[PDB]
Parts: C-alpha cells; structure tokens; sequence
C-alpha cells in the first residue's frame, strides 16, 4: 500500500551517494574559491567563501562576487552545477509524485522533515548566537 | 458532466495546513532573525527581517544579507526551507496537471485568484500609502 | 516606553489565556464514521466525548471504534507535551514580564521575557505541526466515509503563537529601550 | 500526426488570456508603485519602476528595492504574483511534454521563437542606442 | 535487458543544437550588451558584460544592473530568453522521468557529468589562478 | 596599439576566409536512405551530390527521392539568404577595417568596422538557427532508416561567427583607444 512517508521523505529524489557528492563538491568549491582569492587576489576569507557558496547552490543574491577571472571560472562552474541539481531534483520530485509505485494534495507529513529542520536551525543559531554573546564579553 | 475551476484554486498543491506552517515558519524565521542580529551585532530590524525572509521564500534575493553567524545559520536554513517548498509546490502542480490531461493551456479561471489577489494588494497598499501621508505630515 | 510596555504585558496575557483555554478544552477535532452516521465524536488533547452514535453522551479517557481511529487516539498522545511545554515556557514569560514592569529598576528582566516568548511560540509551532503531521499520517493509511474537522481550540493555539511572537517582539524592543534609558 | 511547432510555440503552456492579463498586471504594479513611490517618499522613476517590476517578474536581482511598507507590499504581492505564474507554466509545458495529444529530446525548432525574439530585441537596442547617440549631441 | 546511463547524459533534455545556439546567444548578447554600453553612457566592460550573462543565463543574480534603455532592453530579453529556457529544459526532464517511470531515485551515474565537468573547472581555474599570479608578479 | 590593430584585421580576414569558404564548399550536411542503402547524399547550400545510390556521381542543382527530403532540399532555399547577408556584412567589414588601418589620421572607420562585424555575426547567427529549425520541423513530418550528419561548412561557419564578434569586439576597443590617443 502507499507507504508511510518518513521524517527525511525530502530526500527520496535524489539519492545520498549524490547528496554526499554534493556536500563534499560544496565543501571544495568553498575551499578552492577562497585559496584562488588569497594567493592570487580579502573580501572571499573562508567563511565568507562558505556563505557565497550556500547563497549560490540555494539560488539567492549573495552581497559579494568575484572580481577576478580565476574565481569567476569557479562562480560560474557552481552556478552550472547547481541549476543542473536543482532542474533534476524537482524533474525527480514530479516524477515520484507523478507514477505512484509500491494524485490528491500534497499532506504535511511530507514536508513535516523540513519544518523540523528549520525549528533545529533556528534553535541552533540562538544557542550559538548566546554562545558568542557571552563570549564576547570575556 | 462539466467543471469550472473556482478561485484560490492555485492553492490545492499544497495542503491548507502546508500553507499555514509556511506562514507560521515565515512569521518566526523572521523574529529569530531580528532577535540574533539585535542583542547581537546591523540593518536587520524587525521590519526590515520580514522583508528579507519574503524576498528569500519568493527566490528573488535580498538587498541585504545577513553577516552574523547566526543570521547566516537562519539564512541557510530559511533558503533551504524554501527551495523545497518550492520544488514540491511545482512538481505536485505538474502532477495535478499531467494527471487531469491523462484522463489544453491554462486559462484565466485557474489564476483567477492570483489576480484577484493582486488587485486586492495594489487597493491595499494605496490605502495604507494614502494612510502613511496623512501621518507623516503630521 | 509605558505604552509599549502595555502592550507587551497584554500580548503576553492574552497568549497565556489563549494557550490555557486551548489546552484545558476538548475541541481539538472532530471526526465522524458511517455507511453511505455509525458514530460522531469530537476529540482533545486528553478526554474524548462521542455527541452521536450508540455510546453518545459518555466521555471517554483516552485509552466501539475501527482501529485507524484508535491509532489515532494514540497518536495524539505522541504530540500531547509541546502544548505544556509551551504553555509553562508562556507562563513563566509571564510572570518574569510582570515582575519586570513592576520593578523598573531592574531591566534584564525584559530580554528573558522575550526569550522565553519567543521559545515558547517556537515550540508551539513544533507541537501544532507534530499533531497534524500525526494525524494526516494515520489518517494516509486508513482501509464508509471519515470526515474530520478542526475545532476552535486549534484556532485558539495558532491565534496564541501570533500573540507570543508579538509579546516577544515588543519585549525586546522594551529591553532595548531600558538600555538606552 | 504531430504538428509543426510554430514559432511562437513558447505561448502554448499559458493562455493568450493570461498573457494579455500578466501585461496589463506589469503595467498596472509599475503604474501603482510609481504612484505610491512619488506621493509617499525619487529612485522609483516610472523607468525605474518598469524595470523593477521587469526583474521582479524574470526572478533576477534588481539594484533598488522598495524602502516603505507601502511600496513593499506591491512588491511583495508582484513576487507571489509571478512565482505563481512561473510555477504554473513550468507545470503547464511539463504536462504538455509528458502527455501527446492530437518522449524525445527537444528540437531546436520548437524554442527557435525565442531565438528569434532575441535577436529582434538586440536589433531594436541597437537601433535605439544609435538614436540617443545621434540625439544626444543635438 | 541491462542498461547505464553515460558520462554527459544531462544534456539529453535538450538537442545539442540548442545547446550551440545557447552559447552562441550568450556570446552574442553580452557583446551586444558591451556595445550598447560602451557609447551610450560604466561597469560594463566585455568580462564585465560576460559575467553579467552568465549570472542572468544562472538566474542567480548579479553585482551591477544596466542603466540606459538600450543595456536594459538587453537585459530584459535576454532574461526572457533564459527564463524560457530552463523552463524547457525542466520541463522535458520531468517528461523524460515521468516517462522512464511509466514504462527509483536518479543514481549518480545520471550527473557524473556534472561532477567531472566540476572538478575540471576547478583545475582550470587553480591554473588560470596561477597564470595570473605568475603574470602580475611582474 | 599596433598588436589590437594586427589582431582584429586578422580575426577580420580569418571569417572572411571561413564565411567564404563555407558559402562556397557544398558539404552541409549529409543524409542516407535505404531499408533494413538505398542512397547516401551530401547537400551544400545551392548544388547537392549524390555519392551513393543509383544515380552515384551525379550532381544535381537545386530542383529519385522521397517526397520528405525533397521538402528538405526546397526547405534549404528558405534560409539561404541569411549566409550571403552575412558574407556582404563581413566583407564590408574588412575592407572598412583595412582602409582604417591604411589611413591612421581617420579615426571613426574601426566603430564602423565593429559595427559592421557585429551584424554580421547576429545575423550569421540567425541564418545557422533558421537553417536547423527548417531542417528539424521537415524531419519532424517524416513518415527504412534515415540518418543525417552535419558536415564541416557548418563546422566552419559556427566558428567564423566567434571569429567574427572576436574582431568586433576587437575593433570597438581599438577606436576607443584611438579616439583616446
């Protein structure tokens, strides 16, 4: 019968090996952008480099760009990447919702995994931003 | 046997609980945003958070992004909120569609709503401007 | 500043009442069975009362129904502690808010009241979408008509998060106006 | 059998209803945000305004945003206006490709329209920078 | 019956005809976008008015936005071009799932390509990086 | 100064020499038919030649076949217009390019020579995106194998556009530099 759908249900259209890949070209792409802005320029520092790459893989006006060839060859790279990731997993998603294998509206249970995440997050982002409040101080 | 699609007919996608949450999680993305970029260090007031977390849900950017680690840690998370919300929303309304044409364009009736609700912001905001200019000269 | 601490101390107020009634009344939904009515029933967060069907008038505890039903029954119970734990977390916002306003000298008192406000709304929000998550969930894999609908005190709750997360807004802003006074 | 595309087969998701409806709707938003901008403060031109609702609608980041709630509500429903739409006509050609009514790669002959479209456009922006240059010394 | 998907299978959802023709639009557009904004008045040299098409073509926002009418009617179509684009593009690759389905999440064999085309970007650019530092140094 | 200069009259006579050539060679694209070769064909833009089949060694001028690649043959001739327009774009060009460099003193020829070098790639592309539309849509209608291949005067012309928009780009930054100098 139709399946329970689980916590992580998200996840279904793609497979983990993918996201792993995913996380790990983020995690390099990251890495490489902000070696290419050091040795050959900071405004990219590492952080700064993690949070263009996220703004970019979740397709969001990031405030800064690169400036230079080298980093915008790595900009536009990811950029490919990305719509390339994203057109398959919503082509993957319509699929699955398509053909039903063992349509009515779509339940929150579905999508109940990334309102849990979302509550993590933000409670995780209190707990650090109290973290460096009381850090600061001392 | 004949049908005509009603208004807000746009909204059977996603569940109405599904559309509830979202505003509820948009509603408290943006209070914990304001709150981590206000007892610690910016330009994110209460105001100006809801405006960054709507343009972030409807994937057309930001003017300002957050800088604080916190602040970053609810972006990520909000954007990664979203692009599954959107992602789902569109490939169950492709489901919906190839369903019903399995059994051809779109017409006026199934946007309907999304018009009469833009009228409806347009009065609205001309109302509320039309409010603000009687205010501020005083 | 008074008047914004007026506001905050009533917001909270009307939060706390809004999360009281909600859970102390047995309104949550109301579901009901038949052959195209067997049975009609309307269930909280802890009794549930049958007003059709041939038990009609007895209120039952959560413990004469299909067994989808009763999976249901308990799987409310798996969501039942966020609505405490939102209404304690609300409550204690509360008193710490009123205790701040009756002692202006001391001005901590308002960030944990917003805070806790706003923590509170947070895991109201989680328990809300926990329930319906629960429910839809047992209700997706149910073998006659079922119909369900939600009640007034699940308004009452979604109301009661707007009203904490306005309290806790407004407690900040009053925090950071102490300061700065 | 299958019909030659046309050139124009890029309209066939969406009716020419909705077309005309989504024009007037553009020029509508730009016309109230104009008005709303000027009476209630100029960065919000009628040009710039156009341009705006232009990017809103093609999901790009624009340089200006609106700064006061009463233009910041029209821009906020514009957002939910086109990502309805586009979401619509994402669903719509999926559809329509899906299901054959009377799958292979997609041929160049059925977006060769577009290409069209936007060699017209870089023609007339040429033209029309000629004009200003000629214009502008005069 | 046994089967694998290929290194660059992600370009089946669009013929490679209009793969070339996007390229050659691409190249085009920016350097009529360098033209019209050369005389006319910026920041839009032809890197710069490289980078821009490619952030537009992405959809993923950009650093600087056109001034005059004719870099903006540039913009515009340009943006309608590709905004018609990935729509194609996601829609015939929710057709081609669908269809595969008919007859379970995408393996990474399906975007190996992708990855691989990822990594050589990377090298390149660490090369191109190096290039440049080489070249500057004196 | 005189490195740009060098650089875009050559890229200049580079798509000349590659517009020509292609307009000239008759090898676009080639098409066989047969059962499962009836015939095996390549066709140019004005003369098509047969080097398989019955009819081998014969070449035919744009007038033994089926009625489908016919309708291919007559389908050509729509989109022929587009590579001349384009070979008389580039050929102004270059000859404007050219008087430019010969006479330094006279500044405005190198805008006119981008300008002119710029249409023409526009309009070769329009010509290229025209030609492959007219071909897929009479495929498309088709009715035995039929396979066809792109031969390598469309090789040529894909790389005299970049050629072309290259020395334009080229030319509009020499007359900046001129006029600066």
């Amino acid at each position: 019968q139709k399946s329970k759908p689980g916590v992580f249900s998200f996840l279904d259209p793609l497979a983990y090996e993918i996201w792993m890949c995913i996380v790990f070209a983020y995690i390099g792409v990251s890495v490489v952008l902000f070696l290419v802005s050091r040795f050959s320029p900071n405004e990219f520092g590492i952080f700064n480099s993690l949070w263009f790459s996220l703004g970019a893989f979740m397709q969001q006006g990031c405030d800064i760009s690169p400036r230079s060839l080298s980093g915008r060859i790595v900009g536009g790279v990811w950029w490919f990447f990305t719509l390339i990731i994203i057109s398959s997993y919503t082509a993957n998603l319509a699929a699955f919702l398509t053909v039903e294998r063992m349509t009515s509206a779509l339940s929150l249970s579905n999508v109940a995994g990334v309102f849990y995440i979302l509550v993590g997050g933000l409670g995780l982002a209190m707990l650090v931003a109290l973290i460096e409040f009381c850090y600061k101080s001392r | 046997q004949k049908s005509k699609p009603g208004v807000f007919s746009f909204l059977d996608p996603l569940a109405y609980e599904i559309w509830m949450c979202i505003v509820f999680a948009y509603i408290g993305v943006s209070v914990v945003l304001f709150l981590v970029s206000r007892f610690s260090p910016n330009e994110f007031g209460i105001f100006n958070s809801l405006w960054f977390s709507l343009g972030a849900f409807m994937q057309q950017g930001c003017d300002i992004s957050p800088r604080s680690l916190s602040g970053r840690i609810v972006g990520g998370v909000w954007w990664f909120f979203t692009l599954i919300i959107i992602s789902s929303y569109t490939a169950n309304l492709a489901a919906f569609l190839t369903v019903e044409r399995m059994v051809s364009a779109l017409s006026l009736s199934n946007v309907a709503g999304v018009f009469y609700i833009l009228i409806g912001g347009l009065g609205l905001a001309m109302l509320v401007a039309l409010i603000e200019f009687c205010y501020k000269s005083r | 500043s008074r008047a914004l601490t007026l506001l905050s101390s009533v917001f909270g107020a009307c939060g706390l009442l809004l999360v009281g009634i909600a859970v102390s009344t047995d309104y949550w939904l109301y579901m009901e069975e038949g052959t195209v009515v067997k049975m009609a029933l309307h269930a909280g967060l802890w009794r549930v009362c049958f007003f059709a069907g041939r038990e009609k008038g007895r209120c039952v505890a959560s413990e004469l129904v299909t067994e989808n039903t009763e999976n249901i029954l308990k799987t409310v119970r798996t969501a039942t502690p966020f609505p405490m734990v939102s209404l304690f977390l609300v409550f204690t916002a509360f008193v710490i808010s009123n205790i701040g306003h009756i002692r202006p000298q001391r001005t901590i008192l308002a960030f944990v009241s917003g805070i806790f406000f706003i923590l509170s709304g947070l895991s109201l929000v989680v328990g809300l979408v926990l329930y319906i998550s629960s429910i839809n969930d047992e209700v997706m894999n149910r073998p006659q008509y079922f119909h369900y609908r939600y009640g007034w005190s699940f308004a009452f709750a979604a109301s009661s998060f707007l009203l904490k997360e306005g309290a806790g807004v407004m407690s900040v802003y009053l925090f950071t106006k102490r300061y700065a006074e």
